[PDB]
């Protein structure tokens, strides 16, 4: 996946970063925001850094932890769980 | 577009690395600047080291009218003919022709009297030609050795065309900033010259060969040429605002002085040794091109500019902890 | 409260032109400005946008350095002191967003 | 307090020429110095914790460091006599560094004029 | 020593942030927030290491293995903590310990 | 205590050309080189700039520009980190406009 997109907000006291990667796939990581959010800022780093060198990376998610509708909506419920290099479109670094 | 931005790797995700705000100024010493057409918004600063005072090109003759124009829009025109860093400005010193005594050394050190506090403003001295004749040799070296000792500048040399093995050539018929030749250890290292030598069309992957010709035929020689980049059908800017195409050391330059300002714009606080080591390490190494230039080095715009962006990624856009 | 409420405002496909910091009232802020041209600001511990100061401040300072046509989502009328209200202005930055075209960007 | 307010000053079109980052009574702080060309040059320094300014180190540090690296034409807010340790004053400056802003020109710059 | 670091991992388990690197023989090394006795340097190892990712530089992993004790966790990564970072003068000479 | 104190020694127009980072005793440090210097978070006297020398630091090993490094011997003390690295903390550091001369305290 190549990120392609990147959008940052706020919502109930929370910063949150999205992403997505081009399939396409959305996935956003809110800072403090159980049980997920404990990675919030490495995986912002290391997603902007990947965002600036638009190489090829896997993106781990989970469906349905963002609930707020008009959130879901706009964005998606996809958490951001995790990221990875890749060496090829399908073999890349990790679980 | 032109042929040489994907031989030498110019893609959108290479320039997309390039920091905008940084004041970039590449210093053309040359025949003087015609800021028109890509180039009207290019200028910074104009100066005259001939003894006509003006530091517009005269037509003495159509080559020199042409030449300094020519080489900035190579680097940074921003319509018209692509520039390699089209966000750079150009200052341009004008040397020739009916140059002052030592025209070449008094624009060298006009540079060198650090004017502009910005570290990217004349951080890059591109000479697409220079001084033949040269006998004392001693004003030139006590120059250039004072430049790799204050680390900050390069200056991007032209080899010359007349396909001469400088190896073979005579001291006299040796183009200077280029024939510099550093002596110790310590000048060899910190030698502030980038000497470059022309490659003939190719495309990306293709073993490249160096220009041939018996009047715009790359010199070349182990030692005596650090690089190759493009420099065989190049259009370029006249100041009528017609287009040109030429083959040459000069266009090979140009291509990597705008290479170099690029390079720059990620941080210009880096020494001349950090953005040598990178353009020069980042070069594509080819065994038949050896004997040529020095370890077969062949400008990878693509590798130079990332390597150089990435490496100051952290540091300057990340610095927050 | 959310960047995607109907009640912000928005400005697509925006180049940030200028960057400004400083403090005001032991707070931190930044402002910038984009160019028909909009002004956004963002301070640290200043309810209800004051928890995504140093994300906004990360992502902004980024944005500005690649020059890249961005969304700026803002909230008037938040800053309310009248001489920085002059001087800069009561928007304050609520979110940032990349862009496809100068209407198409990533987001609410 | 503000960066705004009419007591502090200010320098338009300035580069950031110089950076000194050390510790003084268990507070680090950062020193940067800016030319506007030979004539004339301003110092300004910001310190961890030490109010009113104090606030504003991480984000000042941060962003006058970028400063320093584009060397880009900036404009300094600074107010005088805040520092007063009289060896610390002598090597460096009494001003403290309370804002930083880009520039169009050398004197029209983004933010206020004060 | 002597090693680029050529691969990146980011992810959490049991509520603390974790990264792992590998580098090229190959060595796989991962820093965990707050856990182990090395969590205190996770910030810095991050750092250091997103660095040296970005330059390509070979340089020194210090590792401590038998650390992570996850089955699954080790079974998909590695065992061995991130300790220590250096940068190299040639692939056998690195600066440090 | 200061960066500029008469006890603190300097080093000139150095290049950084060598950075090591670290843990000992739960504290994590960073060790940068001829001259060596290491800094400690949370170490006092000078465990406090930690965060802010680390960041220059690493800046200008990025730059390699000739900088002034500020430190204090003998505040490092534990025998076998001294003989693998140096008793000497880091305090501060400086741009330099020649070989001698640098901005800040001398």
């Amino acid at each position: 996946v190549v990120i392609t997109q990147f959008h940052t907000g706020q919502i109930d006291n929370k910063p949150y970063f999205c992403i997505e990667g081009k399939s396409s796939i959305s996935a956003c990581s809110m800072k403090n925001s159980s049980v997920w959010g404990a990675s919030f800022s490495t995986l912002y780093n290391q997603a902007l850094y990947f965002y600036t060198t638009g190489q090829p990376v896997r993106i781990y998610y989970e469906p349905g932890v963002w609930t707020y509708p008009p959130f879901v909506k706009a964005l998606t419920s996809n958490a951001l769980v995790g990221l990875s290099t890749c060496t090829t479109s399908t073999e890349c670094f990790g679980p | 577009k032109p042929w040489y931005f994907d031989a030498i790797g110019l893609t959108e995700t290479t320039m997309s690395l390039t920091d905008k705000n940084t004041p970039v100024v590449v210093s053309v010493v040359d025949s003087g600047v015609a800021f028109i057409g890509g180039l009207s918004d290019s200028e910074f600063a104009k100066f005259s080291f001939t003894q006509d005072g003006s530091p517009f090109p005269v037509k003495k003759s159509e080559a020199l009218y042409i030449h300094g124009t020519a080489m900035a829009s190579l680097i940074a025109s921003r319509y018209g003919i692509y520039g390699v860093y089209p966000h750079a400005l150009i200052s341009s010193r004008r040397v020739i022709p009916d140059g002052v005594q030592d025209s070449w050394i008094r624009a060298i050190e006009s540079i060198m009297s650090n004017v502009f506090l910005a570290p990217g403003e004349e951080k890059i001295i591109n000479i697409s030609g220079g001084q033949k004749g040269v006998a004392s040799a001693s004003v030139w070296t006590e120059l250039l050795s004072r430049m790799g000792r204050n680390n900050d500048r390069l200056i991007v040399a032209a080899v010359g065309n007349d396909g001469a093995d400088i190896r073979k050539l005579s001291a006299q018929q040796r183009i200077w900033p280029a024939a510099y030749h550093p002596v110790s250890s310590v000048n060899k290292k910190q030698d502030p010259v980038i000497r470059v030598a022309a490659l003939a069309q190719y495309r990306k992957g293709e073993t490249p060969v160096l220009h041939g010709g018996g009047i715009t035929g790359s010199r070349f020689g182990n030692n005596w040429v650090d690089i190759a980049a493009p420099g065989q059908n190049i259009t370029f800017l006249r100041p009528d605002a017609k287009t040109g195409t030429g083959s040459g050391t000069s266009e090979a330059t140009a291509i990597v002085s705008g290479v170099l300002a690029a390079m720059t714009s990620c941080n210009p606080r880096a020494t001349a040794t950090e953005l040598k080591r990178t353009l020069l390490e980042s070069a594509d190494k080819y065994p038949s091109l050896v004997d040529k230039v020095t370890e077969g080095r062949v400008l990878n715009a693509e590798k130079a500019i990332s390597m150089f962006c990435k490496k100051n990624y952290i540091p300057v856009r990340q610095g927050r902890m």
